[PDB]
RNA sequence: CUUGAGUCUCGUAGAGGGGGGUAGAAUUCCAGGUGUAGCGGUGAAAUGCGUAGAGAUCUGGAGGAAUACCGGUGGCGAAGGCGGCCCCCUGGACGAAGACUGACGCUCAGGUGCGAAAGCGUGGGGAGCAAACAGGAUUAGAUACCCUGGUAGUCCACGCCGUAAACGAUGUCGACUUGGAGGUUGUGCCGGCGUGGCUUCCGGAGCUAACGCGUUAAGUCGACCGCCUGGGGAGUACGGCCGCAAGGUUAAAACUCAAAUGAAUUGACGGGGGCCCGCACAAGCGGUGGAGCAUGUGGUUUAAUUCGAUGCAACGCGA
């Protein structure tokens, strides 16, 4: 409530969950680079468990 | 929350035996801003813990802690029309913080006369795996381990 | 009891469950476990989890007979396509060999209808 | 997707292995395709969204470059 | 489903009493667990209303209508709550 | 007369059509062996299948239907349509040089033929799928969606039907008018430079109500045909023709409304998407709902129970 949450963090998690609800990489909202890599990061993760769930 | 909580605060150890810990443990048993009458309470629910154990205080109100603190939990997540119950690390100090509350929830409900005879009951029979406090983690443990395929889910 | 050293390890990983069965290497059952039988059921039936359990209580099935090798062969799309061949391993037998005969049509037969939900 | 193990080659290596070659032998996608019987104009009819997309995946790899941002 | 009667500028009589509570006996079939409800009925110059509002398990549904009679504002009022009511239930029941 | 139209000569590419063979994968069944308690299915379940031995696994046999990969905003056809491999019959297009005919052309009411899927007739066939139908669920109900089965049908031969958002919602033929990036198929001359056909995307002038179209025009023109004339009533009724039937085709009126429509604009809304917040959830602490009493309100009561405040934002409120 003091103070905002860890950018990059928040990012990467992000990223994981369009990737496990199957949105395409390149609905990233970021161009930050820095921001970017923790969401593809996220998303490619996420993309190995999808797999192994239904 | 949705950002985050910065400034923790500073509890002061205890007057006697000098733990940030056992201050922690009156704060939970404290009730409607009582902080004496429930330091009072503490102590001499300790004495008649040391005075059978023979294993000091500090020592002893231990060896009660450590039957009861969980190590794993279960959160809720709805899935479907279902809720899934899924199994969770405990962090360190919730769990002291969990064994405790249940330690201090176990003694009020019984019937003995003081509330320092239910305490001191209660984390002797802890210190023996014997009363609702320890029956309480042992089920909580009973359920993570039942829905153990759901540990890795991120949902 | 006829001891057999090599052995072959067949997994039906559906979307549902999991069929794991060991057989000699002219394909004659041995033992097997599901994880149906495994105690899971419904929601829980349908995971790698669930499929591990069922691959290790298969593998103390067929202590009776011998061991060591075991060349294992795995079919369908199911969650249980791994954690079986995780669970082998650490049952204790080398895996020599390993590969997917998921049935495939070359064309074939008019699939069911498209679910509507 | 068919892979026989190598002398003293580890089992995380082999089953690393097995998986990376049924992904490239494209199963799961063969299957999850054939669950169901898709009418021949709406498999017709992803051939063309799939065309009119790869298309404007040609788009961006050229205009970004032109344009800026700040 | 416990009722409520108001009247702002109105004299509930044993009609508009009777007929309300009949009307509003139906909408359990929409949604089984409806609580307390209040209806307010209103006569403004040459405008007839009714608005009610219906304390539900888990929400607080409203809706008000216009009529040239309060019978016929009542009517219209029925029809406005069946349709909220159950676009809830579908999202609660929703599996 | 040779520029439009056509004929011959040499080649090219092609799921163009018709007939007959055949090969591998898979599903279902039947018969064996192994083996033992579950399988199957769903959001969750149940019906169903299984100790009369299923499911799983291996071997042998039968039978039908469709042809993974190649495979592409690829190719062919008047359109509908056409996809394994191999022979037999057969149509069209395109190019390179030459020769030949000499306006033999374009369009076309009536007419004639082809015409997806469903459906109909006769005789076959029947793996998978699946209207109807039956059972299980869900739900206030659920003649549905979801699950378990499953008959016509889907397949072959011959004959009917003549319809589809049969669509580029864009008739056919010819001429003319800035460009760019591709795909596919010929052929010149030196892996560069040309010259043909078909095709995909983008855009200029122009055009368009706008959206958009843009040398494959919805631009600029010429030739012929088809069709429209406010919305309902109605592509319906009556009549004729066609059909075994289902039905198709041609095709009104009374009555009634002052609108009905197209494209674009600002908002609002979505059981649409993205991103951020909030005692919103989560983590926690103490309560309200039960009792007695205080107090306000509704109701009833009254001679009067003064008047006002009424979802959140009236009900210890004006007082
Ligand atoms: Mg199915
Ligand atoms: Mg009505
Ligand atoms: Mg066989
Ligand atoms: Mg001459
Ligand atoms: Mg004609
Ligand atoms: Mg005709
Ligand atoms: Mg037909
Ligand atoms: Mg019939
Ligand atoms: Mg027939
Ligand atoms: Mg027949
Ligand atoms: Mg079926
Ligand atoms: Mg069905
Ligand atoms: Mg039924
Ligand atoms: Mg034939
Ligand atoms: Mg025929
Ligand atoms: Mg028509
Ligand atoms: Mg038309
Ligand atoms: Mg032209
Ligand atoms: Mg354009
Ligand atoms: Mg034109
Ligand atoms: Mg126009
Ligand atoms: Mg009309
Ligand atoms: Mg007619
Ligand atoms: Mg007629
Ligand atoms: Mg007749
Ligand atoms: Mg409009
Ligand atoms: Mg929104
Ligand atoms: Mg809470
Ligand atoms: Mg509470
Ligand atoms: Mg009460
Ligand atoms: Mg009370
Ligand atoms: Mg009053
Ligand atoms: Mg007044």
């Amino acid at each position: 409530k003091r103070q905002k949450r860890d950018r990059l963090e928040r990012a990467h998690q992000r990223g994981y969950q369009a990737g496990i609800a199957g949105r395409s990489k390149e609905m990233c909202p970021y161009q930050t680079l820095n921001q970017r890599s923790q969401w593809l990061g996220g998303w490619r993760e996420a993309m190995a468990d999808r797999v192994v769930m239904a | 929350p949705r950002r985050r909580v910065i400034g923790q605060r500073k509890i002061l150890p205890d007057p006697k035996f000098g733990s940030e810990l056992l201050a922690k443990f009156v704060n939970i048993l404290m009730v409607d801003g009582k902080k004496s009458t429930a330091e009072s309470i503490v102590y001499s629910a300790l004495e008649t813990l040391a005075q059978r154990s023979g294993k000091s205080e500090l020592e002893a109100f231990e060896v009660a802690l450590e039957n009861v603190r969980p190590t794993v939990e279960v959160k809720s997540r709805r899935v479907g029309g279902s809720t899934y119950q899924v199994p969770v690390e405990v962090r360190p100090v919730r769990r002291n913080a969990l064994a405790m509350r249940w330690i201090v929830e176990a003694a009020r409900k019984r019937g003995d006369k003081s509330m320092a005879l239910r305490l001191a009951n209660e984390l002797s029979d802890a210190a023996e795996n014997k009363g609702t406090a320890v029956k309480k983690r042992e089920d909580v443990h009973r359920m993570a381990e039942a829905n153990k395929a759901f540990a890795h889910y991120r949902w | 009891r006829k001891q057999v050293s090599d052995g072959v390890a067949h997994i039906h990983a559906s979307f549902n469950n999991t069929i794991v069965t060991i057989t000699d290497r002219q394909g004659n059952a041995l033992g097997w476990a599901t994880a149906g039988g495994s105690g899971f059921r419904g929601s829980r039936k349908s995971t790698p989890f669930a499929a591990q359990v069922a691959a290790e209580r298969c593998a103390d099935a067929v202590k009776e007979y011998g061991i060591k090798n075991l060349e294992v062969m795995v079919k369908g799309p199911g969650p249980g396509r791994e954690s079986t061949i995780r669970a082998l391993n650490a049952a204790g037998f080398r895996i020599t060999n390993i590969t997917d005969v998921t049935p495939i049509p070359h064309x074939g037969c008019r699939p069911p209808k498209k679910r509507r939900v | 997707p068919v892979i026989k193990v190598r002398e003293n080659e580890p089992f995380d290596v082999a089953l690393r292995r097995f998986k990376r070659s049924c992904e490239k032998a494209g199963v799961l996608a063969e299957v999850r395709r054939r669950e169901f019987y898709e009418k021949p104009t709406t498999e017709r009819k992803r051939a063309k969204a799939s065309a009119v997309k790869r298309h404007a995946k040609k788009l961006a790899r050229e205009n970004a470059r032109r344009t800026r941002l700040y | 489903m416990q009722l409520n009667i108001t009247g702002n500028n109105v004299e509930i009589t044993e009609a508009l009493r009777e007929f309300v509570t009949a009307k509003f006996a139906k909408l359990e079939q929409y949604f089984d667990r409806i609580n307390q409800v209040y209806v307010v009925l209103k006569v403004e110059k040459v405008t007839h209303t009714s608005d009610a509002t219906l304390h539900v398990n888990g929400g607080e549904i409203h809706a008000s209508a216009e009529g040239q009679d309060m019978y016929a504002a009542i009517d219209g009022l029925i029809d406005k709550l069946a349709r909220q009511l159950t676009k809830h239930k579908d999202k609660l029941k929703q599996h």
